[PDB]
């Protein structure tokens, strides 16, 4: 309510609310969302659209790692990337279980990437087509570019998930930042299992005099 | 590969070199230079800089 802001905008949901930090990119956010939102509006999404831009609540100026995916899970989306409520969806019991294997804990209810200090999880493209996933990506072009690079002003790691989905990610980016392009946890022949992103950011934080990610936080118990 | 074993050991080493900053041969300091220079290519910017 005192560091949230609100703007509107022509099309669900209307009103866009976000945390200050994000304010010098939204000018532009409104402007090409308004272009856009008739055509994307046609079809039913994965999230609802009054999820959105729930993700521009978080602060950035505490964030030290961003952990991206290209887009919601192709159902039950809740405007906060990876969070499966119920704990269920592959990917996020999948990230729980690399993480349980190098902090060590066996005992776990759930787990959820945005609770953790320090990450904010994110979605390139911020609805699917419900069922499909990548169908909105022409829709979302212009604006996930403004949403990415403004967040890597703030972070020192960006990880990405989906060697392919991300395979040409530099070429979004002004400037550079510590990138690192992973497996998809769904990814073939369990290459995700022996995927060491997790241990690997924590080291380059180190070479950045930043504080490592305490990615145990995150458990539900 | 980026995110393999080899990958965070190699980072770990380099860890090891910038913490110690204070080499007494011209292979230990070529390691660490080569180490930098390899991770600027592997993850597009770390935060050390070669000596």
């Amino acid at each position: 309510q005192d560091p949230m802001n609100s703007v509107t905008v022509s099309h669900a949901p209307y009103t866009i609310t976000y945390h200050d930090d994000w304010e010098p990119v939204m000018s532009q956010l409104v402007e090409f969302y308004n272009e856009v939102a008739s055509w994307l509006l046609r079809d039913e999404t994965s999230p609802i659209p009054d999820k959105f831009f729930i993700q521009l609540k978080q602060p950035l100026r505490n964030k030290r790692v961003c952990v991206c995916g290209i887009d919601p899970y192709p159902k039950d989306g809740t405007g906060v990337p990876f969070e499966s409520p119920n704990f269920t969806k592959k990917s996020i019991k999948e990230i729980a279980s690399s993480i349980s294997r190098l902090t060590g804990v066996i005992d776990y209810k759930g787990y959820n990437l945005n609770i953790i200090d320090g990450v904010i999880p994110w979605n390139y493209y911020l609805s699917c087509k419900l069922g499909e996933t990548k169908s909105h990506a022409i829709y979302w072009d212009k604006i996930s570019k403004l949403l990415l690079q403004h967040i890597t002003k703030h972070v020192s790691v960006l990880y990405c998930l989906g060697k392919t989905d991300f395979s040409n990610i530099r070429a979004k980016l002004e400037s550079p930042v510590t990138t690192i392009v992973g497996y998809h946890p769904a990814a073939r022949d369990r290459q995700f299992e022996k995927d060491r992103s997790f241990e690997i950011i924590n080291v380059l934080l180190e070479l950045d005099n930043k504080v490592p990610i305490n990615w145990a936080q995150g458990f539900i118990y | 590969a980026m995110t393999s074993s080899a990958d965070l050991t190699n980072l770990k080493e380099l860890l090891s070199l910038y913490k110690s900053l204070r080499f007494s041969d011209s292979a230990a300091i070529e390691k660490y230079n080569s180490l930098v220079e390899w991770g600027t290519s592997t993850y597009a910017k770390i935060g050390v800089q070669k000596v």
